[PDB]
């Protein structure tokens, strides 16, 4: 599950952080 | 009158009457 | 004020920076090709090329390099299990390294064009405003493409200057990289003829040059210029997308149905070869001929090479995997080592029995032992079910001819029942499921994964063609 | 180059866009995690 | 003369034809009409003829027609036999060789409806593009019609193309579609597929939006240019009942477009996977637990057993070309567990 | 806005190519020739599809894995 | 795992170079008054 | 040689052109 | 030697961007 | 360990629901 | 032309009244005379299981199919 | 022959569920206070009736 | 568990009382206009 | 099951920390 766990983790961190950065810059 | 409207209506109605006659006669077919 | 989905529209009216983003994309694609090629070399196992080919190892990019004539590696091993005396500059490691170097070089060229965006080249001499002569530009690029198409099929494929391409035995037994003589008659249009590839690229390339020259000299008619909105650059995008997804479908179909450009020895056997018993018919034809020579039945089966018998196996079927059964084929049912030999079943009174092979549709198929005529004789009850023709009651026996266990015979119902289940799967093999902790569930070969990937992209790109086509034709209303 | 691009703009997404984005990411993860884990 | 751009040029027979095609009548022919109308007429005509007269005795071994005594729920235009592989089954082709009677018998009338129908769908999409241009509107309607086109292509063309033949495409009938629907569950476990799960949400979510918008607009009307309902009251009502509510008319009426279109596009991607038997059939983790532990059982394990029942019992007649004969002792049964 | 961009040695060589943007021919031009080639190409594509589909059997071709022999 | 080592070295060296160049980019302290 | 399938294919090519030709003339006739 | 190669690559990249 | 992963993802989705209900965004003009 | 005009028109009714019923009967005779059973190849009730074959038919052939369908069918 | 549907008993989100009440209960009202013991209440699918009713 | 039953019966009956008495407290609908 | 409880409590404490850091309370007067 090492590859399964990391895939889930990255799919959360990478997009969510990207969205948050844009929102901060907008405001 | 032979405009497009005539062709469109007769292109659907004419076969429909034929089929309806085919189906109605086709209820009574002895099994 | 740009929504998150229009952030890239800033380069619509900026040819200088348009070249930059296109350069950056090309750098990313090249970087992937080199990185993926390097990844596969670190995992490829070139020990056994008969029972453990590269399509059995989940290698996606490696087959494409080998298709055009790269066989040796700097590690001293050849794809065919040779010694690789003279790897040369062009080896798997070299080509992968070459792409990365090119990937980096494009990255630098991307930064330069991004910074220096305002160039006199992109400015109309008549008026200082930026402009692009799309009808003429297409002439230059098409002219270049025609030359490459002719160059590829006249030198690289024919062997005049290049190595050639991978040609193979109809049954994928003997394969190698050989020059291809162009075929010019109607015989050159059938898919499975390598001569077509050489002939096509010569003819298509020549016509590409003539058309490229034409589009330079002859300007578009005023009617078409405005009907097709040749002034805008969207029209080039929408039309280009249309051509791309047309190519994706053709490549997807040619890969799924097999062709001269996708040899089974290189990408894996086709699904339709198992449905029609392509290899089974060949094996039987070979065996019967040996029997007619007066040879024994035991040695006749031993004459069949293990490569041929390893294709007659439902596990080597692209249409048996799962969407989330990730990984290489070997991770499904272990590593194929050794062939146990043809299995012959006989009942007590003498008649031989045949096991009904599993249709490619079914994932769980009942085990049926059919008589020569076709009437079911022996069975395997579903489970803990009352039986009238189970193995014990009819007491069938299994004998192995050829292969590892040639000449042996078994009668224990437990052992016969075990080999009956393996018989419906095709030829019987011995698998090492401990090296990779194989699960036991069939995966899909690179032929299956390539087809799935490119048909999905083909549909998605159809929507893109519609969307970008809609914006072009309706430019005034969308713009304002 | 000294001259800036006349056609230079700034991306921007409001809070509603953030909430849709976060919900889409998490809901997709909820649906597909079982299959990825397998 | 006609003013193309700044300059004006002498008209041509093309211009004369365009004027007549775009002439405003009851039926807007347009340029696309030259492709939609002939093809759509035969797609409808083919199905009606096929259901009324043509039979499926020689392809599927069934009796699918009114003439053989079938209802509207049972009549269908059945797909050709599996032995036809992926032949296009032209009436002049090497199979029928121009013999109409045996062209229908071989099942070629299915290909007639599917191919002509497929080009009818193209014609309709183009027509939507043309009318929008004629009225100067953004053609969002045409873009929203891509979803049904994607579904049709995925299911009736891409799927059978990846299988052994046309024999396994849906047959144009009411009951025959139900057979197709059950076929996927038994063989493909289509319900458990993630992409169908994302298509069911779109279709059920779309019907949710249709009901609320109709109910909200019709209950917030003003008493009797200017809108007829109070956007303020509707926003206040839902924000306090549900928790969130729309506040932009453009966003609301674009959301209703996005939910159904995206729903069917995801399901279409799933059927592409099934075209290659690339199924999301099972969870390996649970299969191992059940096998080693006979007392372990989940609702997923129970489903897998049901699929085994569908395959074994229906396969005998659903796929005659395999000549399968399953003795009663090997057919799955519940009491045998 | 009006000042030209960089005067590059490469750029001045390539100006002739990107110089006559917007030029067109009066009338329909070569569109008639266009139509012939599309029809020939459409006819060509049908031939290979039917050959590959096995709906058009020729004497020279074989259309099977055995032709590699 | 050579890939992991290369990735980690790249990240570390990138960050260290950023640190060094950032502390170089500052200008010396001085007192505007007096 | 000319296989039977080829003859029919050429005939279909003629037949398809004939169908298109009828439509093209029909539009011009009604338009004029 | 992975260290040396990585450092040479990162330094060259930065310098090349500037030049 | 999987049960931990599933539960966090389910709770994460619920957390976003709470934010959207209460920490809304004031309407802009024109909208 | 307006719908009322044709509906009230005398010429419309006289021509339709004499051709529509003929068309309906033409459909009736098409099935009654058994012609439909022949053109479309649909077997009549009795010739479903011939003497040679007593089970459901099956093609198992592609290029010879036309010849084979002759044998399976009762002609 | 119990059926396990908890997330802590080797189930995913897709396979997990709250199993309905037992067949032996039938249509009888089954609150917590009528069960012999809490384990008996759980073993007979008690929480399903509680959830559906509320 | 008699203690649990008594607690629930009290919570259930309490809330129902608010529901019943809540709708009584409302005054009848009337139209100020016309 | 205890692991879920412990993890949830830790995550709740971290969430409170995050709220206190970012969703801070504007100062009043006099204070
Ligand atoms: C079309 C292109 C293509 C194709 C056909 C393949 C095919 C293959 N690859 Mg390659 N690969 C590709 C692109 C491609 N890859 C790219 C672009 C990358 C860079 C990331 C890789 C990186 C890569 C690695 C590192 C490895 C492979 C491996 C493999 C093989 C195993 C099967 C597989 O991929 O798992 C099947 C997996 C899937 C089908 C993924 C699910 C995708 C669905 C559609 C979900 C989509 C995402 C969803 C919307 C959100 C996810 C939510 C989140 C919680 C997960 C197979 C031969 C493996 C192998 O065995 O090679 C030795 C391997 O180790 N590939
Ligand atoms: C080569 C093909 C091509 C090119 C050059 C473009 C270029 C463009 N498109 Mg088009 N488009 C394409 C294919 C293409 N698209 C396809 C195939 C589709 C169907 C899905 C669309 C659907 C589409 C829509 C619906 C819209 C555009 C828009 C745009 C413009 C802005 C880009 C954008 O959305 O912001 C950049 C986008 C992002 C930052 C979001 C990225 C999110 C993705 C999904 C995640 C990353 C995925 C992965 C890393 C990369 C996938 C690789 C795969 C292709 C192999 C730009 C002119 C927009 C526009 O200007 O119209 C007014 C717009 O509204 N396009
Ligand atoms: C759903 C299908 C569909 C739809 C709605 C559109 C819609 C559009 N396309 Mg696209 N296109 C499609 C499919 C589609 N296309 C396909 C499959 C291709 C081939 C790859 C293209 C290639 C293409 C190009 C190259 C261009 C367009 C353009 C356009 C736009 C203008 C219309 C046009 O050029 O005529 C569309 C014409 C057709 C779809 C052909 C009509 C049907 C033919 C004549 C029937 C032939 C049947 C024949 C007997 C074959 C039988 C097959 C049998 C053997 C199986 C519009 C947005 C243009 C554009 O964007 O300009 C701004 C443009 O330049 N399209
Ligand atoms: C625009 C309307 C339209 C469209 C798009 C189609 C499309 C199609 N029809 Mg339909 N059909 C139509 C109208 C249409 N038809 C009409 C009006 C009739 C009544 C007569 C039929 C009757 C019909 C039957 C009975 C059958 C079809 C079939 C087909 C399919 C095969 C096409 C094919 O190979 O034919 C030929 C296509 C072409 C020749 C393409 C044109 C290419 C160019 C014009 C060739 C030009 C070459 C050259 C210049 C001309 C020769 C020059 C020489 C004289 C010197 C395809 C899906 C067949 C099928 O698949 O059924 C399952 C089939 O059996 N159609
Ligand atoms: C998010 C990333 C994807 C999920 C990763 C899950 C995972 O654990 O993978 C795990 C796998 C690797 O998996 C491991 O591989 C090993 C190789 O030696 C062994 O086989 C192991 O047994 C195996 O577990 O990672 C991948 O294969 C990535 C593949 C990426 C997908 C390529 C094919 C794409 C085809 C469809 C493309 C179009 C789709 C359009 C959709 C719209
Ligand atoms: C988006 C597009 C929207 C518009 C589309 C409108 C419909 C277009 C008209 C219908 C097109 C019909 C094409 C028929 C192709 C055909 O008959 O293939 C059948 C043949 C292959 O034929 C097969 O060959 C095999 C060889 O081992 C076996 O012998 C099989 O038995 C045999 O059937 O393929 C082709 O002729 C064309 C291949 C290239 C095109 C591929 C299309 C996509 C394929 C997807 C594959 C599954 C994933
Ligand atoms: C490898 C490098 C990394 C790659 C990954 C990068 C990923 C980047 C993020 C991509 C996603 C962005 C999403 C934006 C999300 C967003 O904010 O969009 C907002 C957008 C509308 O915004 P407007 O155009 O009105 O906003 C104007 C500006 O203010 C910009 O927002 O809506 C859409 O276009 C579709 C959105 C997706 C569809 C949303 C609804 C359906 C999905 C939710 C379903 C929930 C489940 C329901 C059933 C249970
Ligand atoms: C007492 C009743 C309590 C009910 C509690 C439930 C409330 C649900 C609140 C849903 C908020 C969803 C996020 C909206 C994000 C958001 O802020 O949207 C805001 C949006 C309004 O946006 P505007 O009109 O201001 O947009 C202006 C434009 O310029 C775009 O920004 O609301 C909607 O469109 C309605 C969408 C409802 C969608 C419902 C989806 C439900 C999915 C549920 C998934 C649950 C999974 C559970 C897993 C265990
Ligand atoms: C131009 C069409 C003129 C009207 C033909 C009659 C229409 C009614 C057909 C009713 C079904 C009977 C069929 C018999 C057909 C028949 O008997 O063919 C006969 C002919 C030669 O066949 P043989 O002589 O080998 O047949 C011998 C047998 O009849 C006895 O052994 O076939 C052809 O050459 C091609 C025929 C094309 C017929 C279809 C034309 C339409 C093609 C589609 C064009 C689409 C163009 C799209 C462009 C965008
Ligand atoms: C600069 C340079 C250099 C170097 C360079 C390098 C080293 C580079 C690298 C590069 C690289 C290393 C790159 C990479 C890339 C990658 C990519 C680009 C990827 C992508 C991916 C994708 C896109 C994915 C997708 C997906 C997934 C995730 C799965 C499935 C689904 C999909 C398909 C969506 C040197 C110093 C030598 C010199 C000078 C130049
Ligand atoms: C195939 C063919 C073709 C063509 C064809 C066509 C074109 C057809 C058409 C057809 C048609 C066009 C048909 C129609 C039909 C119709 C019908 C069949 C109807 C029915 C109706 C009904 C059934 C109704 C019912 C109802 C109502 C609505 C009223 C009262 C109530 C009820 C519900 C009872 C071609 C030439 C290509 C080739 C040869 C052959
Ligand atoms: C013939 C041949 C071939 C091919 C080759 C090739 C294709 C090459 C290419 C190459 C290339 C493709 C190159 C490129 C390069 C580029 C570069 C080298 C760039 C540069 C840039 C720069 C250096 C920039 C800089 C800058 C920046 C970064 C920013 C600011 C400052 C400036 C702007 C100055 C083959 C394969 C067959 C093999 C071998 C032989």
């Amino acid at each position: 599950n090492i590859y399964g766990l990391t895939a889930t983790a990255l799919f959360i961190i990478i997009p969510t952080s990207f969205l948050l950065i844009l929102y901060v810059k907008t405001a | 009158i032979f405009t497009v409207r005539w062709l469109a209506i007769h292109g659907i109605a004419v076969p429909t009457i034929f089929f309806l006659g085919a189906i109605t006669a086709m209820q009574f077919i002895q099994r | 004020g740009l929504p998150w989905y229009r952030v890239h529209t800033v380069v619509i009216n900026d040819p200088g920076r348009l070249i930059s983003v296109h350069l950056m994309h090309t750098a990313l694609v090249s970087g992937w090709a080199g990185s993926m090629a390097l990844f596969e070399i670190s995992v490829f196992d070139p020990s056994d090329p008969v029972l453990n080919p590269m399509w059995r190892q989940g290698m996606f990019v490696l087959p494409f390099m080998t298709r055009l004539g790269i066989t040796q590696s700097w590690g001293g091993w050849t794809i065919s299990g040779e010694t690789a005396t003279n790897p040369g500059i062009w080896s798997y490691e070299g080509v992968a390294a070459a792409h990365i170097i090119l990937s980096g070089a494009l990255f630098l060229a991307s930064v330069w064009h991004w910074t220096y965006w305002d160039l006199e080249l992109f400015r109309d001499p008549r008026t200082g405003k930026t402009a692009l002569d799309l009808p003429k530009i297409f002439g230059i690029h098409l002219f270049l493409s025609g030359l490459l198409c002719f160059g590829f099929g006249a030198f690289h494929v024919t062997g005049v200057f290049g190595p050639g391409i991978w040609v193979s035995d109809p049954y994928g037994l003997t394969g190698r990289v050989q020059p291809v003589a162009p075929s010019w008659g109607a015989d050159g249009f059938d898919p499975y003829n390598p001569g077509g590839i050489a002939s096509h690229h010569i003819a298509a390339g020549i016509l590409g040059v003539l058309a490229g020259l034409f589009h330079l000299c002859v300007r578009p008619s005023i009617r078409l210029y405005f009907g097709l909105s040749m002034g805008s650059i969207e029209t080039v995008l929408s039309s280009s997308i249309a051509a791309v997804f047309w190519a994706a479908f053709v490549v997807a179909g040619t890969m799924w149905y097999g062709s001269a450009a996708t040899p089974i020895e290189l990408f894996g056997p086709t699904r339709y070869q198992w449905d029609q018993g392509f290899f089974q018919q060949e094996i039987q034809k070979r065996v019967q001929a040996s029997l007619a020579e007066g040879a024994s039945l035991s040695d006749a089966w031993s004459r069949i090479p293990e490569k041929l018998a390893f294709y007659d196996y439902i596990g080597n079927n692209p249409a048996k995997g799962g969407l989330f059964r990730t990984g290489a084929m070997n991770s499904g049912d272990g590593i194929a080592v050794g062939w146990l030999g043809h299995a012959s079943f006989k009942d007590q009174e003498g008649r031989e029995l045949f096991v009904r092979r599993m249709p490619t549709f079914f994932e769980t198929f009942p085990v049926l032992l059919l008589d020569k005529d076709g009437i079911v004789r022996a069975d395997v009850p579903f489970r803990k079910a009352e039986s009238k023709y189970s193995i014990e009651q009819v007491g069938v026996s299994v004998t192995f001819y050829g292969g590892e266990l040639d000449g042996l015979t078994f009668t224990d119902p437990a052992t016969v029942k075990k080999y009956a289940r393996k018989a419906q799967l095709g030829e019987i093999f011995e698998f090492d499921r401990s090296t990779l902790q194989s699960d036991g569930v069939f995966r899909s070969s690179p032929r299956g994964w390539f087809t799935f990937g490119h048909v999905c992209f083909a549909l998605l790109f159809f929507f893109g063609h519609i969307w970008h086509g809609a914006r072009t034709i309706f430019r005034d209303v969308f713009a304002g | 180059m000294a001259r800036p691009n006349p056609n230079k703009q700034v991306v921007e997404l409001n809070r509603t866009s953030l909430y849709w984005g976060l919900l889409l990411i998490f809901v997709l993860a909820v649906l597909f995690s079982s299959y990825i884990f397998n | 003369t006609i003013a193309i751009g700044t300059y004006q040029e002498k008209r041509t027979w093309f211009d004369d034809a365009d004027d007549w095609l775009r002439q405003d009548r009851f039926v807007f022919v347009g340029w696309s009409g030259l492709l939609l109308f002939p093809c759509a007429y035969f797609a409808l005509g083919g199905w009606l003829t096929g259901t009324t007269f043509v039979t499926s005795w020689y392809t599927h071994g069934l009796a699918t027609s009114y003439l053989e005594g079938c209802n509207f729920l049972t009549a269908a235009v059945s797909t050709p036999a599996n032995s036809m592989a992926h032949s296009l089954l032209f009436v002049w082709g090497p199979e029928a060789q121009g013999d109409f009677t045996r062209w229908c018998q071989l099942g070629g009338l299915w290909a007639f409806v599917a191919l002509h129908g497929a080009f009818g769908l193209i014609g309709f999409m183009l027509r939507q593009f043309e009318i929008a241009r004629s009225v100067n509107l953004r053609p969002y309607n045409a873009i929203a019609f891509s979803a049904p086109i994607a579904v049709f292509v995925s299911v009736f063309l891409i799927y059978p193309l990846g299988q052994s033949g046309w024999f396994f495409a849906p047959s144009f009938g009411v009951a025959a579609i139900f057979r197709f629907i059950l076929f996927f569950q038994g063989f493909h476990n289509w319900t458990l597929n993630p992409f169908h799960m994302m298509g069911v949400a779109g279709v059920l979510g779309a019907a949710l939006l249709c009901a609320i918008h109709g109910a909200t607009v019709e209950n917030t009307l003003f008493e009797d240019a200017e809108e007829t309902y109070s956007m303020v009251t509707a926003n206040r009502f839902w924000s306090q009942i549900f928790g969130v509510a729309f506040s932009n008319k453009r966003w609301l009426h674009f959301f209703m477009l996005l939910v159904p279109v995206t729903g069917l596009w995801m399901s279409a991607i799933g059927v592409v996977g099934l075209a290659l038997n690339l199924r999301a059939y099972d969870f390996v983790s649970q299969e191992i637990r059940a096998a080693e532990d006979p007392e372990f059982e989940t609702f997923y394990t129970k489903n897998i057993l049901l699929n085994e029942g569908i395959r074994a019992w229906m396969a005998a007649q659903d796929q005659p070309h395999e000549r399968l004969v399953f003795p009663e002792e090997v057919l799955p049964r519940g009491n045998a567990l | 806005f009006q000042e030209p961009g960089l005067v590059t040695p490469l750029g001045t060589l390539l100006r002739p190519l990107n110089s006559e943007a917007g030029k067109v021919l009066p009338g329909w031009g070569t569109t008639v020739l266009m139509a012939v080639f599309i029809l020939l190409f459409a006819a060509f594509l049908l031939i290979i599809l039917e050959i590959y589909n096995s709906s058009l059997i020729l004497d020279d071709v074989s259309m099977s894995w055995e032709t590699l022999a | 795992m050579l890939t992991l080592k290369i990735f980690v070295y790249t990240v570390v060296t990138f960050f260290v170079c950023l640190f060094i160049f950032g502390f170089l980019s500052n200008d010396p302290a001085r007192n505007p008054g007096k | 040689a000319v296989t039977p399938s080829l003859k029919n294919f050429l005939g279909s090519l003629i037949a398809g052109a004939t169908v298109l030709g009828g439509i093209a003339l029909a539009i011009t006739a009604v338009s004029k | 030697p992975v260290l040396g190669w990585v450092l040479l690559g990162v330094f060259g990249t930065m310098w090349a961007i500037w030049f | 360990m999987e049960a931990l992963v599933y539960t966090f993802l389910l709770v994460g989705t619920l957390g976003i629901i709470f934010f959207s209900i209460f920490f809304r965004d004031p309407p802009r003009m024109i909208k | 032309r307006p719908f009322s005009d044709i509906l009230t028109s005398i010429r419309y009714w006289v021509i339709h009244s004499i051709t529509v019923p003929a068309l309906f009967i033409a459909g009736w005779l098409f099935v009654s005379t058994g012609l439909a059973y022949d053109v479309f190849g649909t077997p009549r009730p009795n010739e479903y299981f011939t003497e040679d074959r007593q089970e459901a038919p099956l093609i198992t052939d592609r290029f010879n199919a036309l010849e084979q369908v002759k044998k399976l069918s009762g002609n | 022959e119990p059926v396990s549907g908890s997330l802590l008993y080797g189930n995913n989100i897709i396979t997990g569920a709250v199993i309905p009440t037992s067949n032996a209960i039938g249509l009888h009202f089954y609150p917590i206070w009528e069960a012999a013991s809490l384990d008996e209440w759980l073993y007979n699918g008690g929480p399903y009736q509680l959830i559906v009713c509320h």
